[PDB]
């Protein structure tokens, strides 16, 4: 997972 | 006679002030599945209060981070409804 | 009459802004699984009766004037209007691809006194993007 | 498993980011009255973002400023609802 | 999709009612108030809340009522609320003495650290301003 | 009329  | 200029916007937020939020390369960010999946299945015959509300406690319940780095491990996310509505919503009728 | 009448040729315009792609010197990377969610919101919100348009790695100046033109068209026949926005963030604030505008701004073109064509009638922003850098540990 | 820690809370404010808020000496701020008036006519069988919807309406319609200083004068007011609740609310059974 | 709500009690309300403000501070008196409190007190005691009343509080006093709140014993109750009256500005509110940032006051009810309130709804009401701009209306 |  990422982040934004 | 008069109506305030800032009047009936609404503001969904995929995340609270602050905060980061998720996204999946893969699938796509939680708050956006999420948003979909409930207008898919109830867009028509929820208010656009209850839609946000259900979007909430699904993002905050099943979804969970998955990081190889630590610091971004298990983390939760919840989002943020700002409504400057003035009457209920419906998408239909 | 405590409801918004839906009762409108149609039910309005809904614009979608994906970013995907941003140039180097904003420190952002590419936001991969961006465009999945782009086609989702379209097919979902077309679904619902909203004119779709959808616009791809936007300026910070393509942004604003895109919903300022939006904003000075003709709502006379619609219901509502929708704008979703996909990108990168920070608090208050959204990323173009060559930096950030306020998110004030953006949602600013629409106000009662600007728009006159949407007053009284339900402005919807739905906003995927950071909001700073905090993360929730959860709890149980 | 987990719930996040900013879940499940909701600020009803006054009035939205950067504005004022408009208060009468002699019957009180428009939003406690506003607020007050439906919780008493229907605290106890409307959902709570039904309750705050219909206080924004009331605020944002009834309420228009009087003052001597013409830069106070006519000014209007709509509140500001920002919810992180997972479910609806009901103050009854 | 509804909060459960059968527990033996609605849950605690504090009202936070600031009418008079320390000469250094700047602000003036907030003449209205008190018809404010009183008719909160009315409605959430009838929507079955233990409402008390707190006047004239140093931000300190705020920080220390909201975080003895948090850490009472909420297991029997169905939710909280906190109604807040005062000068403020953007994130921030006035105590007697000078200003406090809201998050302070609520973040001592996140799930982390009010065990007792989780998953249950914390509810904040605030009338106080959030700036300077006025809405001249329209139409 | 009075601002907060």
């Amino acid at each position: 997972d990422e982040v934004d | 006679y008069k109506i305030p200029v800032e009047a009936d916007f609404l503001f969904a937020y995929s995340t609270v002030p602050g905060y980061v939020s998720m996204r999946s390369p893969g699938r796509g960010s939680w708050f956006v599945q999420a948003l979909c999946s409930i207008l898919e299945e109830h867009g028509k015959d929820l208010e656009i209060m209850q839609i946000l509300t259900r979007v909430n406690d699904r993002v905050a319940r099943h979804f969970e981070s998955c990081s190889d780095d630590p610091h971004f491990h298990e983390k939760k996310q919840i989002p943020c409804v700002v409504s400057m509505l003035t009457k209920e919503l419906y998408f239909s009728q | 009459t405590y409801q918004y009448n839906m009762n409108f040729e149609k039910l309005g315009k809904c614009i979608i802004i994906n970013n995907k792609n941003f140039d180097k010197v904003t420190g952002m990377g590419v936001r991969n699984g961006t465009d999945k969610d782009a086609e989702a919101l379209f097919k979902c919100f077309r679904s619902l009766g909203f004119d779709v348009i959808v616009y791809n790695d936007c300026s910070c100046a393509k942004m604003q004037d895109l919903l300022k033109k939006a904003s000075e068209e003709d709502h006379t026949n619609a219901a509502c209007f929708a704008c979703i926005l996909l990108s990168h963030g920070e608090e208050n604030v959204i990323y173009g691809k060559d930096g950030v505008t306020p998110i004030k701004d953006l949602t600013a073109h629409f106000r009662g006194d600007r728009c006159k064509t949407l007053l009284e009638k339900p402005k919807l922003f739905f906003i995927q993007a950071c909001r700073g850098t905090e993360l929730d540990d959860g709890i149980q």
